[PDB]
Formats: structure tokens, sequence, C-alpha cells
């Protein structure tokens, strides 16, 4: 994350962290149950064998609130490819179920057209990750928040050099340097509504970071509900 | 405007059935007697903050 602030305590417990072998994170995620964790299609690239870290928010040490929980099943969408980067998506069942607590809960799925004409009409939403602070740079230790407002589709398919499909979104701002990069790809983008934070995208890409006249893009979750619910059946 | 109007009053989901408004709330909520508010069912509920 570029810019924004470290999440606090207990101010983003949906935040997930990929780890591989080494453990040492790789992509972000999101709680959506006891079993299962969203994140981006992409991201079951950078690694072979991998597990899942929830509860953490500083990468330095161990506070013993962060749990590791290896994974089941993945469920890659079989559309994705890297040459669209479109369905960039995938879900995770957990071999054993998250316990939660501080730092550690779900965020709400949301219902379709709710969504679209209530959430993702709001002014804002909420990007997060262990990602570089800076295009050129080691990934962060900390979590940090980002509030992105919403861009509007139009100027966003001008701005960008590759097709913006309707799986996707944009978000951010067009000169201010504040947006996710490298490593903050899979975590969650939620949107805040009477103070219940529902997942309305999954961090995916962008042209660069924080890049003058460029946004950043993110898997719309509203297109893949029916997606996820029968992942989260089989 | 219905749902279009301050979310209808609910608190999560808006539907409009035979043209009135209809409350509903995600999993782990219960819609509460009043149809408008989502009331948790255990201690992490889904979308809150962990601030306590
Ligand atoms: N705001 C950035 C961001 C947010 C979230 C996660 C990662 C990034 N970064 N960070 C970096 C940096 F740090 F600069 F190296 C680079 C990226 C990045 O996404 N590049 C990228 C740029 C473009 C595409 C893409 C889209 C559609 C079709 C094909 C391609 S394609 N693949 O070109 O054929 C895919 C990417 F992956
Ligand atoms: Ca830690």
């Amino acid at each position: 994350i570029v810019g924004g602030q470290e999440c606090k305590d207990g101010e983003c417990p949906w935040q997930a962290l990929l780890i591989n072998e080494e453990n040492e994170g790789f992509c972000g995620g999101t709680i959506l149950s006891e079993f299962y964790i969203l994140t981006a299609a992409h991201c079951l690239y950078q690694a072979k064998r991998f597990k899942v870290r929830v509860g953490d928010r500083n990468t330095e040490q161990e506070e013993g609130g962060e749990a590791v929980h290896e994974v089941e099943v993945v469920i890659k969408h079989n559309r994705f490819t890297k040459e669209t980067y479109d369905f960039d998506i995938a879900v995770l069942r957990l071999k054993t179920p998250i316990t939660f607590r501080m730092n550690v809960a779900p965020a709400c799925l949301p219902e379709r057209d709710w969504a679209e004409s209530t959430l993702m009409t709001q002014k804002t939403g909420i990007v997060s990750g262990f990602g570089r602070t800076h295009e050129k740079g080691r990934q962060s230790t900390r979590l940090k928040m980002l509030e992105v407002p919403y861009v509007d589709r139009n100027s966003c398919k001008l701005s960008s050099s590759f097709i913006i499909t309707q799986n996707m979104f944009c978000a951010g701002y067009d000169t201010k340097q504040e947006d996710a990069c490298q490593g903050d790809s899979g975590g969650p983008h939620v949107t805040r509504f009477k103070d219940t934070y529902f997942v309305t995208g999954i961090v995916s890409w962008g042209e660069g970071c924080a890049r003058k006249g460029k946004y950043g893009i993110y898997t719309k979750v509203t297109a893949f509900l029916k997606w996820i619910d029968r992942s989260m059946k089989t | 405007k219905l749902c279009s109007l301050d979310n209808g009053d609910c608190d999560q989901f808006c539907h409009e059935e035979q043209n009135s408004v209809v409350c509903s709330c995600a999993r782990g909520y219960t819609l509460a007697d009043n149809g408008k508010a989502c009331i948790p069912t255990g201690p992490y509920p889904c979308g809150k903050q962990t601030l306590e």
C-alpha cells in the first residue's frame, strides 16, 4: 500500500496473508467465514505450496494472536488468464476452522443488486495489505489500509492501456500518490455501510503504483457471488 | 424512493416487494422485531471491526 495508514488494533480483522514455504507473505486475502478465504487467481502462481495466516499486523515478530491455516482445497476460476487478467478470483477452503477473535473476523458478503445499487455507489472503499509502500521496495512488515474513491467506469476505461472487463472496477486517485501495490494482490476491498464492512472487491492490478492518470483495478465481487457460493459448497 | 430513500431505513439489505420496503441481513445476523435492524448472533459477526 502506497500512502494510506497503518491498520490499528482491530481495524482490519478480515485481512488474510498467504505465506510461502519461507513463511513470507506474497499476497493478501479476505476472511469470508471460518473455512473460507477469498483471494486473487493470479496469486496462485506466485507460489506452489502456501498456507494462510490470520490475525497478523506486524510481520517482524509474533504477538500471539496470529494463527496459521493449511489449505485443503484451492478453487481458482478456470477462466483466469494472465493475458487479460479477467476473472481474477479464487476461493480457498481451509483444513481447520479459523477461530475469530481480536483482529480475526470475516467481512460480509453482500447481495448482488443491493451491493451494486448501494455499496458501489458510495464515495469510497477501503483496500489493505502488506504490499510495497513504493513502486520499488520491499514488502511492508506492517499491515496498511487506504481509503480509495470509486472511479467512474468510463473515466478508467479511457485511462487504461488494458481492457477493463465487466468483472473489474476501478478505485483510487488520478494524481494523488496513494494506491495498492505489488503484494497487495488478493487482498480485500471493502465498503462500509452503517458501520458494517462488506467485501466489494479483490486487489487485482494496476499500471505501476499511484501513477498519475492511472487507477487501481479490482475484481468486482458482485460479478461472482454465485460462483463464490458454489465454491463454498464444493 | 423506498429503497432509494436512505436504504429504506434498513440496516443492511433492502429489497422492494409489492412496492414496499423489505429489509434483510447477511448470514450471522437476524432481522430485528422492527423488520429493519440486523442483530448479530455471535461475538464476531461479519463486517464488524474488533475494537474492544
Ligand atoms: N498499482 C499496481 C498493483 C496493484 C495491486 C497488485 C500489484 C500491482 N502492481 N505493482 C507493480 C509494480 F510494483 F510497479 F511492479 C506492477 C503491478 C501490476 O499489477 N502490474 C500489472 C499491469 C498490467 C497488467 C495487465 C492487465 C490486463 C491485461 C494484461 C495485463 S499484463 N500482465 O501486463 O499482460 C497486470 C499487472 F500485474
Ligand atoms: Ca505478528
